[PDB]
RNA sequence: UGGUAGUAGCAAAUAUUCAAAUGAGAACUUUGAAGACUGAAGUGGGGAAAGGUUCCACGUCAACAGCAGUUGGACGUGGGUUAGUCGAUCCUAAGAGAUGGGGAAGCUCCGUUUCAAAGGCCUGAUUUUAUGCAGGCCACCAUCGAAAGGGAAUCCGGUUAAGAUUCCGGAACCUGGAUAUGGAUUCUUCACGGUAACGUAACUGAAUGUGGAGACGUCGGCGCGAGCCCUGGGAGGAGUUAUCUUUUCUUCUUAACAGCUUAUCACCCCGGAAUUGGUUUAUCCGGAGAUGGGGUCUUAUGGCUGGAAGAGGCCAGCACCUUUGCUGGCUCCGGUGCGCUUGUGACGGCCCGUGAAAAUCCACAGGAAGGAAUAGUUUUCAUGCCAGGUCGUACUGAUAACCGCAGCAGGUCUCCAAGGUGAACAGCCUCUAGUUGAUAGAAUAAUGUAGAUAAGGGAAGUCGGCAAAAUAGAUCCGUAACUUCGGGAUAAGGAUUGGCUCUAAGGGUCGGGUAGUGAGAGCCUUGGUCAGACGCAGCGUUGUAGACGGCCUUGGUCUUGCUACAAUUAACGAUCAACUUAGAACUGGUACGGACAAGGGGAAUCUGACUGUCUAAUUAAAACAUAGCAUUGCGAUGGUCAGAAAGUGAUG
């Protein structure tokens, strides 16, 4: 079934640590231990180890990426920023 | 300690060669007065320090 | 049971000082000390173990005859085949797409 | 620590200069279930591996001993 | 591997293979006597549809 | 002991002929395979490294030098970036914003890879236990664990 | 040197007894007979550190062994440690430390690749040239530091009073150096085959470059392998026999190395997928090409053979003052596994920990240079030859060999690992192995130390239930308040638990036809043909067997082509090893986790959140730490800090 009503994977650490701290850190071991799709093999493979890396399973590649999830909401931004700025460059 | 280098050998060699009482013929010598052998080192009684 | 002793004069489990118990002919257990296991040559490019290459400590290779060694290929016995082929693929369109690079600039350097 | 098949290769070693030594050894083992036979092995001493000869039918076994050359110094049994 | 030689003798189809595969993954099946007689209550139902 | 990743990018040396390997820190989204551009006419791409008078500005690079020439000084941890806010092409000057809000004028001819460092978001997750602080601070130095001094 | 005082005492580790021998003299020596103990996380076999001769033998009993002594780790005299393969040697690690330089009155301090013009490598010049010179290159940049990390190379059997992976017999392998003999290549001068993955005993290749190995966390389950354990048949030897028992024990073994072969994993070819399919204990894979079919590869492993039965083991006979054997046999065929330990393969979890370096060796790219055939090239193919230096090696590794002044109930790192109960490496009992050593004898008063058991009451004792007692294993039922919703919880509280005879469930391996035919690729057999050979036996003799069989067969000789009948259905039949779970009767002086082992629980308050840490020899706590929160400084010509200075240093 579901084994657990609201922790989840934080389950493991158990009644410690309070509340909100296992919270937030199930938050961002959602993020952490799941599957993402590789962008290039187009293969839903990708996982991380060694914070910032992101090694697909297949495919050999590796990118490197935040440090939870492979692109962090305040860096995919930032190429779009540059999808700007180059642009002025020929036109 | 059994499986040693030389120098410590060596020592142990000199130290095998003098742990040995009198020769029984000094004892009549003329004008002599050493009775026994006063540095005797056992391994029971005083460990040698290399 | 017959119980065993390192033949050595090392105590200790290390990784090299690794045993095997063995009947001898003489009827009793004895000790073997095992060497560490040889493992595969690998591609410096995609990781995998390439075939054709026997598995041996690093100086045991020059005991060895050279087809032991080596495959009949162009990169023989250092990298595997699909990389290989994938750097004659690459290697060849290349040096017939900068031949385009050629005709391009003959034609627009003189149209200009 | 080898084993040769062939009997021409065998005789090829008895003539090579540095094998000093054969043996002839004489092995008493039972054929497929039922039966005991007479086995015999040809060792000749090279000067880097002992290499054998294995002969089940004593047949070729009388001839190869015959087949021997004589200044090779041979351990009977 | 009792589905697996079942396929090979041809008794079993290949979907009834991938269905009965998934569903021994979970209970489903509480022994080898429960699913012979899951298999053939199955196929004695597509018997009696053909 | 660095919470933003390497990356080995391998140069042709231009001198002799063999190939030198250096390390870089990583921005985010630099697959292996991607070609990194080192230079002045090099275009404005995720990882590529220009001089900081090359740039427009609004432009969000890192791992920026100080002086044109000591490799890499400014804004080199995980998640940071400075932005160059402006230039001043008389006396070949450029005004940017370090990661902690200190405004500062460096000079044109310092280099800056294009793009955010690897690894950002590293102190969002809570450490709970103590455990995890001590393999976090085993591998930097020995400052840890801190004895209050009114202890 | 006394009185104390011949008193305190020589009491932890369950434990000794009888006879004989030596001797002046045996509680204590030696042998034998009992009885026990450690009980394989051993009082057993090896070692690292440490000791240094204690190891081993002959002799002796003054001193030492807090009793004894004809015994000894004592005393006296001698003997003993054998290496190309084990280690040191070599390499680098955290680090130490020269040179160049810079300080310092100086002792010396900084720094280690540094503000240094910091050295060798192969081809040509030879026939003054001895090996200098004309170049082409390359630039690292001391040295030390790990007898537990990295690393070139061996094993078996025997052997001594004490040595052995070292000696002896046999069998191997590595490194370095020499040269020959084959084989291979070549007038397509520097090999062919395979669509391919790649294979072949060989099958040029410099400078330079690149890649691989060395090179690697920890946990979890799965697969395979090894050794041990258990078990069946058979071939020996011992024990039991009042009764019974096809009985209980024990021996049946195979190394390094070499050849052939093989298991996952990986890859190639044909092929094309949705009525989605493969497939693991664990859900990952597939048009970036699955399943399917056919291949290639690795070889830790496993198998077969060689080594190698001539070895070792267990027996039997003939003997032998003694020396010393000699003669014979057998040493075979299997099976199982949530078993134990160990090695590994592919996986899977973990991380604001992703878990050494160098030597050394290999490969590829590259093309310098050199080489044909009347023969030049080939020692990363086969064979042969020569050599491997130095130092350590004995023994203990501990309730007597080390340190604790001592022959001190302490302390000191590691490997091996049996049977039963049992979840278990718990405790309890035994096997292989080792001990039987820790002063004894007689009585067994007070008060002690250690273990117990108590009528009735039950904490009334006491600062306080301190100390003991009680619960406790497993199975089934049942489980509250509070809560961060994970827990609380083995909550609380009940019910079973033996022995015996049974019952049911849970698995495997092969067989899916009758008739006419081929090969029954068993060919048996009657007959021979000539390898009918090996070897036995006898006075080449001319007898023996032909291995009782390659080769030729008149066929009664349970695997089947093709189709007939129609083959198909229920899915079966035979047969074999595991234990786990559930229930029923019957039975025992109502017992049964029978010994051992083994939670007391609840209602609350004060306090610190927790796991953790410290006053080693009186304080283990509410103290310290912690994650969490918040503050402050600092953009490196910097913040914090060291230095006596420096052309210094920590964070870096």
């Amino acid at each position: 079934a579901k084994r657990t009503k609201k922790v989840g994977i934080t389950g493991k650490y158990g009644v410690r640590y309070g509340s909100s701290l296992r919270r937030q850190v199930k938050k961002l071991e959602i993020q952490q231990h799941a599957r993402y799709d590789c962008s290039f093999c187009g293969k839903k493979t990708v996982k991380r180890g060694a914070a910032g890396i992101w090694t697909c399973s297949c495919c050999k590649k590796t990118v490197a990426g935040g440090a939870y999830t492979v692109s962090t909401a305040a860096a995919a931004t930032v190429r779009s920023t540059i999808r700007r700025l180059r642009e002025m460059v020929e036109a | 300690a059994a499986q040693k280098s030389f120098r410590i050998k060596q020592k142990m060699a000199k130290a095998k060669k003098q742990n040995r009482p009198l020769p029984q013929w000094i004892r009549l010598r003329t004008n002599n007065t050493i009775r026994y052998n006063a540095k005797r080192r056992n391994w029971r009684r005083t460990k040698m320090n290399i | 049971a017959q119980r065993v002793t390192f033949r050595r004069r090392n105590p200790y489990n290390t990784r090299s000082n690794k045993i095997k118990v063995v009947k001898t002919p003489g009827g009793i257990l004895r000790a073997q000390h095992v060497k560490k296991l040889a493992t595969r040559p690998k591609c410096g490019d995609c990781g995998s173990a390439l075939q054709g290459i026997s598995t041996l400590r690093p100086r045991q290779y020059a005991t060895v005859s050279k087809t032991h060694k080596t495959v009949s290929r162009a990169y023989g016995g250092s990298r595997c085949a699909n990389c290989v082929k994938e750097r004659i693929i690459r290697a060849f369109l290349i040096e017939e797409q900068k031949i385009v690079k050629k005709v391009v600039k003959e034609q627009t350097e003189a149209a200009k | 620590a080898r084993e040769i098949t062939d009997i021409k290769q065998f005789l090829e070693l008895t003539r090579r200069a540095d094998v000093k030594t054969a043996t002839v050894k004489i092995n008493k083992k039972l054929n497929k279930a039922g039966k005991p036979f007479r086995q015999t092995k040809f060792k000749v001493r090279g000067s880097s591996s002992l290499y054998t000869l294995v002969i089940n039918d004593a047949g070729k076994a009388k001839k190869l001993i015959q087949s021997l050359p004589p200044t090779l110094k041979v351990n009977r049994l | 591997r009792l589905l697996a030689k079942y396929r090979d003798a041809g008794k079993i189809d290949k979907h009834l293979y991938h269905v009965l595969y998934k569903e021994s993954k979970g209970n489903a099946f509480k022994h080898k006597r429960a699913l012979v007689e899951h298999i053939i209550q199955a196929k004695a139902d597509a018997q009696r549809e053909k | 002991g660095r919470g933003a990743p390497l990356a080995k990018v391998v140069f042709r040396d231009p001198y002799k002929y063999r190939l030198r390997e250096e390390i870089f820190i990583a921005n985010e989204g630099v697959h292996t395979g991607q070609f990194i551009y080192a230079g002045k006419k090099a275009s404005l791409n995720v990882g590529n490294v220009l001089p900081l008078g090359s740039v427009p500005e609004g432009t969000i690079v890192s791992n920026v030098e100080e002086k044109p020439g000591d490799r890499g000084a400014l804004a080199r941890a995980s998640g940071n970036y400075v932005i160059i806010i402006g230039h001043n092409p008389d006396e070949n000057k450029t005004r940017v914003r370090l990661p902690s809000g200190a405004k500062k004028v460096i000079s044109s001819d310092a280099r800056g890879v294009i793009g955010v460092i690897a690894g950002g978001g590293r102190v969002d997750k809570p450490l709970l236990k103590a455990g995890r602080a001590f393999h976090k601070y085993r591998l930097k130095r020995n400052s840890w664990p801190k004895t209050r001094g009114v202890a």
